């Protein structure tokens, strides 16, 4: 192998990953928020602003980094993120070590535009020797063996769909569903309210929330139905009647609790309940009349392989993408997830054999996308990978 | 006796450097730090018993 | 990586019967004291 | 390959650093070597750094190189492990003189590293290791896995290490340390002190100090019976005092329970978390203070224990009164312990295991030196072939 060592950095929209290549794990994965404090300052850190947040101070306020395209928005903060980054957590001047940094599939417009700021953080202002641009869902499928896939992710921004032939990224079929993670926490929220007693500028309070007690929730109190909820609801309904009548019981009914600190208070949900929140990010007309099925998961899914089968047989991409599903996201290990993306995908393609691949492990689908980096960045030649140099920037500077 | 020669008549080769380096393919145009092997051409004493516990 | 995971948890479940195997002659060596002691002043 | 004679184990901290040449044998023996960590170093005109162990004709500045456990000069603290190593090597070349034969003629050094250390550090040291001190295996054993190791060798734990200005908290999964949840707060013994100076005004350093260090100070949660108590000064100097010997401890107890619940609800794998929270290690000099561990335990439970509220669970009583069932909850944890000690190491047991980490270090190397895989420790082979980046390829 090659005799170097790379800086991964992995700016999510929700989480940042950022480690060495000589390693299995990162050194650390924090938020890709901070706080501005008020003369000004910034804090960057899960620790640090979870104790800033419990403080509870004015004029203390969480601003975001990544735009829910996956991409970076506010550049002067990222560079203060990047240089916290390196400074308290790598330890090691950027002017030393190749960096390989992360981008989400696009549709191909703001890639130019992208990769101009990229030179400007990396190059005027950081003096970074070298840098590769691995695309996301392009380097998990790789990381996983897999050439051509069909990549599901689904994180904090909502589901992203990319279908991968042979190496190659199709973006006319990239897909960016609006309901994920975050859409979660909101409804978790929203739902709960009243039972906690509940019922931007309020930034630090949504996150901190956000952070803490709902994170908790959702890994430990949501589940995604099987099949269509509505439907497993009459039917268990339609045999409950029968074992009633037929002697002179429904799953549904199941109790969880959930131990509520903040007012040291139990919060019971029945399993419909619990399976409720996940429905929306498959029939998301079930929160407003103004969202169409179309925006659901399932149909999302389909429509991005049908645009797929339009390259540039269709019943070939579509073979070839259903045999290589890649299910991959932190919301994406919500028990029984993978199956109803499954049911979901099977019943709009009943002619295709479906197989998926996912990491079985809880933290490795978190940081997939970083793990994807990594396993870029000990690729054994220096050919493998488009590598920017200071050169190709000043080129680009001409005319 | 002399600090240097004791721990040179204990224990019994090369010696790496961490510096610039600039791949090739000729050269890429850039540059990165690692360490290097070095080519063929490249005080006291305390007394323990003090710091013995007694 | 899977291999690093196992030869790490390979050690790991090592010392656990090295540690056993230390408790069972620690065992023996206090037995053989204690022995003597109860049984001889001074 | 390899001498037990030979073995060298080397435990650097801020104030000071524990050392052993040779591994007993029969039993493990509590490290008797205590060298405080630092170095003079004279500065010679025309640039150069020079490094004595004693201020030279007042020439020498005093650099201590590690603070709060993080290495802050790390020439400084290479000098410093060739000043320990030269002195063994001195110490027992007299002593025996066939020594370069025998005892010396193959050092294997263990060097006890702390979470705070770069790579870069890390590289360094390797490369001084190698090549100034032209010893030829090494092996940079992690504090936390020193500690999870001597305690029975557990796959998942908490190591709670308790320093005087600061207190790591480092989480165990499979036997390795998670990186991203590590974490430190800058909160130590010295806390006790501050609160304590808070507490009695009119007493000075040394005598609250003294009184952090006797008998009679403990963490509550028979001396508990009395209102007063006495302890001696270190100067002799006999010292009354009331309640005050069972507070100061508080605000640091309940600063590492908050750092510890944060952490430990971020293990992603909740199977995993169950069984960290089954095996809270606590480690540090602050932590032989009578009663502090219980204590520390007692405050991560009534802040995070899962279990029903008292109200709640006192109404349901009320209604079956007309048996109750136990609430079943989805978090953990619903079980908090500390890490069962091993009570067969009778010199161990006998001194506290406030340095127990050492003692992890200890059988660590007996078992790797002793065995001849070459997996977990940098050998001259691979020295030769990767230089300092062969670090990478034996980590745990």
């Amino acid at each position: 192998t090659l005799n170097r060592k790379c800086v991964v950095i992995h700016n999510g929209s929700h989480r940042t990953v950022a480690g060495f290549s000589n390693v299995e794990l990162p050194q650390c994965i924090i938020p890709s928020s901070y706080i501005k404090r008020t003369e000004a300052e910034f804090i960057f850190g899960t620790y640090n602003m979870i104790d800033a947040a419990a403080e509870k101070r004015n004029g203390d306020e969480v601003y975001t980094l990544v735009d829910s395209q996956g991409l970076p928005y506010n550049w002067d903060a990222l560079e203060m993120q990047w240089r916290y980054l390196y400074d308290t957590q790598l330890k090691v001047s950027p002017e030393e070590l190749p960096l390989v940094i992360t981008m989400p599939a696009t549709n191909g417009k703001p890639d130019m535009a992208i990769l101009e700021r990229y030179y400007e953080l990396a190059f005027d202002k950081l003096n970074v020797p070298v840098f590769q641009i691995v695309i996301e869902p392009l380097a998990i499928a790789l990381s996983m063996g897999k050439s051509s896939a069909f990549v599901i992710d689904i994180g904090a921004s909502g589901c992203n769909v990319t279908p991968i032939i042979d190496g190659i990224v199709v973006k006319n079929a990239v897909v960016r569903s609006k309901f994920g993670g975050d859409f979660l926490d909101f409804q978790v929220h929203e739902r709960l309210a009243p039972l906690i007693k509940e019922e931007q500028k309020r930034s630090t309070d949504v996150w901190y929330e956000a952070s803490t007690w709902i994170q908790q929730f959702k890994s430990t109190m949501l589940q995604v139905s099987e099949k269509d909820l509505f439907e497993l609801e009459r039917y268990y309904k339609e045999q409950a009647d029968i074992y009633a009548k037929q002697q002179e019981n429904n799953p549904l009914v199941q109790k969880k609790n959930f131990l509520f600190k903040p007012l040291n208070k139990t919060l019971t949900l029945d399993l419909k309940e619990c399976y409720q929140f996940a429905e929306y990010l498959f029939k998301p007309q079930l929160i407003s009349d103004k969202f169409s099925p179309e925006d659901g998961l399932g149909p999302l899914m389909a429509k991005s392989v049908k645009k797929a089968g339009a390259s540039i047989s269709p019943e070939q991409v579509y073979s070839l993408l259903l045999t290589n599903v890649i299910i991959t996201g932190s919301t994406s290990l919500i028990e029984g997830m993978e199956q109803r993306i499954i049911k979901e995908l099977s019943i709009r393609f009943p002619q295709y054999k479906l197989t998926t691949f996912a990491n079985q492990v809880m933290m490795d689908r978190k940081i997939q996308g970083w793990l994807g980096a990594l396993t870029m960045a000990n690729l054994p030649s220096w050919s493998l990978g488009k590598w920017y140099s200071k050169e190709d920037y000043e080129t680009l500077k001409r005319d | 006796m002399d600090p240097q020669t004791l721990i040179t008549k204990a224990n019994k080769k090369e010696s790496w450097r961490y510096d610039w380096y600039q791949p090739s393919k000729e050269k890429y145009p850039f540059r990165y730090k690692t360490w290097l092997r070095n080519q063929e051409d490249e005080e006291d004493i305390l007394d323990l018993k003090e710091f013995d516990r007694r | 990586q899977w291999s690093r995971q196992e030869r790490c948890f390979q050690f790991g479940r090592l010392g656990a019967s090295l540690h056993n195997q230390m408790e069972k002659d620690e065992q023996k060596r206090i037995e053989r004291t204690a022995k003597q002691r109860l049984a001889a002043l001074k | 390959p390899f001498r037990q004679d030979s073995i060298l184990i080397i435990y650097p901290r801020s104030q000071t650093t524990l050392v052993q040449f040779g591994l007993n044998e029969e039993t493990f023996t509590v490290p008797e070597l205590e060298i405080p960590t630092q170095i003079y170093r004279t500065t010679r005109q025309d640039g150069s750094y020079t490094y004595h162990s004693t201020n030279k004709d007042n020439k020498a500045e005093l650099i201590k190189p590690i603070q709060n456990g993080e290495i802050i000069d790390i020439s400084a603290f290479t000098q410093f492990l060739r000043l320990i190593f030269v002195s063994i090597l001195s110490d027992r070349a007299n002593k025996n003189q066939d020594a370069f034969e025998a005892e010396l003629s193959n050092i294997p050094l263990l060097l006890i590293t702390h979470h705070s250390w770069s790579q870069s550090d890390l590289e360094i040291i390797t490369q001084y290791v190698f090549e100034s001190l032209e010893i030829n295996n090494l092996i940079q054993l992690p504090a936390s896995l020193a500690a999870t190791y001597s305690m029975i060798s557990l796959q998942n734990c908490c190591i709670i290490d308790v320093g005087t200005h600061h207190t790591d908290i480092i989480p165990i999964v499979d036997y390795a340390q998670l990186d991203h949840l590590v974490s430190s707060i800058p909160m130590g013994g010295q806390s006790i002190n501050d609160s304590l100076k808070k507490l009695l005004p009119q007493w000075d350093d040394d005598q609250i100090e003294s009184l952090k260090k006797s008998p009679i100070f403990e963490v509550l949660s028979k001396n508990s019976d009395l209102e007063f108590n006495t302890f001696w000064d270190e100067k002799g100097n006999e010292i009354k005092v009331g309640k005050q010997r069972f507070q100061g401890c508080n605000n640091l107890i309940k600063n590492i329970s908050n750092r510890v619940g944060l952490t430990l609800d971020n293990i992603d794998d909740i199977n995993k978390a169950k069984a960290v929270w089954e095996n809270i290690i606590i480690v540090g000099g602050t932590t032989s203070i009578s009663g502090f561990k219980e204590a520390l335990l007692g405050q991560l439970l009534k802040d995070h224990l899962i279990i029903e509220p008292e109200e709640e669970k006192s109404k349901r009583e009320e209604e079956a009164k007309s048996f109750v069932p136990t609430i079943e909850y989805v978090q953990c944890p619903t079980v908090i312990k500390l890490a069962k000690y091993p009570d067969y190491f009778p010199e161990w047991k006998k001194s506290g295991y406030s340095e127990i980490i050492f003692l992890g270090a200890q059988i660590v190397s007996k078992q790797i030196f002793t065995h001849p895989k070459d997996t977990f420790y940098i050998t001259r082979e691979k020295y030769n072939m990767k230089g300092p980046a062969a670090l990478w390829d034996v980590q745990f």
